[PDB]
């Protein structure tokens, strides 16, 4: 029973009517916040007279 | 004046000798200015960005 059954095409739509877009392109942006801590003092104690 | 003064050590005293004293404190507010400039922390449109 040895013969040929089926087959595939590599075959691809020529896209003079442009019916497929394909991938996306979209500008995006992301932010991010760093906020400035305090920080613990450093004293110098000196004399009140 | 108190006004100008700051944190005086010995202090400050001062008399009222007005009928009236009205105090107007709409600009006083530093985060007033902070905001009428930026609600929020300006940002580009992201397309005007790249």
């Amino acid at each position: 029973d040895l013969a040929v059954i089926g087959f595939e095409l590599d075959t691809r739509f020529t896209n003079t009517n442009r019916r497929q877009r394909g991938h996306l392109l979209q500008t995006r942006a992301l932010q991010f916040r760093h906020p400035i801590p305090m920080h613990a003092p450093v004293t110098l104690p000196m004399d009140t007279m | 004046s108190i006004e100008d003064q700051g944190t005086t050590i010995h202090g400050d005293v001062e008399l009222v000798v007005e009928n009236e004293t009205s105090a107007d404190v709409s600009s006083v507010l530093a985060e007033v200015d902070q905001i009428e400039n930026n609600p929020v922390e300006e940002v580009l449109d992201a397309d005007d960005a790249v």
